[PDB]
């Protein structure tokens, strides 16, 4: 049974460090790699760093200076340290085991007081039943490495399909990975009032493992 | 179809990995940046369907350094011996030196029974 816990601070003040313990179970630290994601609220997904098994470490680019992830094999926890805080900092915070189909915590509320990829409509405002087609287009060939995302209010991002093409257990059939090389697509089909959602792609050849803008779908 | 071409083109394959490793065990932390998929299963020829899918990547990651004549020549064994499945993959991922070191274990385990 695979889980990821984060754990945080809840209230910091603006001139002081946050950190945060993301604690697993069911897999060793010692096999999988570990990404630190983060959202602000209302905005999108962004990627902040990942702990190599090996115990190495990567850092987004914007952030690197002001980060330190750091990891406790034998009591399966990895620790956030985040200094020279900004009131932009208040995010919902996840740790996320990094494999070939990627698992993420549940993500805690912090309150304080490169490959590229472009993501097809930002916006979709359908019709019940409808099909339509959301695109994810990288800089470069990155050889089936993306995964697409689902995220409804309040609640933590759901992986649908992982591979660029395979879908998950328990995702729904009517939806649908394709592509190649470059250009990828999630195609949903005779889609329905559950499937009103923010959509994400997210690309992992090589980091900064990027996230795609957000395709905000509604029934219109 | 016969078991000394087999034989002698395992081998080769076999080598050549060891090139690849020695040539990056001697930009190293960049190259590690990226992970490979890795078999589920590798006990036997078909198997290799897992390693030809990966090729193209593991050439990606050579060139951030003579990559395309080693991995072609790698292709090109490859894909007799897999001869004429559909690959499963490991959850797990690996750096480019436990990828090689996977494959290049498992080349040994078919060699030695031959």
């Amino acid at each position: 049974e695979v889980q990821l816990q984060e754990s945080g601070p809840g209230l910091v003040a603006p001139s002081q460090s946050l950190s945060i313990t993301c604690t697993v179970s069911g897999f060793s630290l010692t096999n999988y790699d570990i990404s630190w994601i983060r959202q602000p609220p209302g905005k999108g997904l962004e990627w902040l760093g990942v702990i190599w098994t090996g115990g190495g470490t990567n850092y987004n680019s914007g952030f690197m200076s002001r980060l330190s992830i750091t990891k406790d094999n034998s009591k399966s926890q990895v620790f956030l340290k985040m200094n020279s805080l900004q009131t932009d900092d208040t995010a919902i915070y996840y740790c996320v085991r990094q494999g070939r189909t990627p698992y993420w915590g549940q993500g805690t509320l912090v309150t304080v007081s490169d490959i590229q990829v472009t993501q097809s409509p930002s916006s979709l405002s359908v019709s019940l039943g409808d099909r339509v087609t959301i695109t994810c287009k990288a800089s470069k060939d990155i050889y089936n490495r993306l995964a697409w995302y689902q995220q409804k209010p309040g609640n933590a991002p759901r992986l649908l399909i992982s591979g660029a093409t395979s879908l998950e257990t328990g995702v729904p059939s009517r939806f649908s990975g394709s592509g190649s090389g470059k250009d990828y697509t999630l195609t949903i089909t005779s889609l329905q009032t559950e499937d009103v959602a923010t959509y994400y792609c997210q690309q992992f050849w090589g980091t900064p493992y990027t996230f795609g803008g957000g395709t905000k779908l509604e029934i219109k | 179809s016969s078991t000394k071409k087999t034989q002698l083109q395992l081998e080769h394959l076999l080598l050549d990995l060891q090139m690849i490793l020695n040539g990056i065990n001697n930009k190293l932390t960049r190259m590690l940046t990226f992970k490979f998929y890795m078999p589920k299963k590798a006990t036997e020829l078909k198997h290799l369907q897992c390693l030809e899918e990966e090729l193209k990547p593991l050439e990606e990651v050579l060139n951030l350094a003579r990559p395309r004549d080693l991995i072609s020549n790698i292709n090109v064994i490859v894909l007799e011996l897999k001869g004429s499945f559909m690959c499963e993959y490991a959850d797990e991922t690996a750096t480019i030196v436990e990828f090689l070191n996977r494959w290049i274990t498992f080349c040994q385990s078919i060699i030695s029974t031959l």
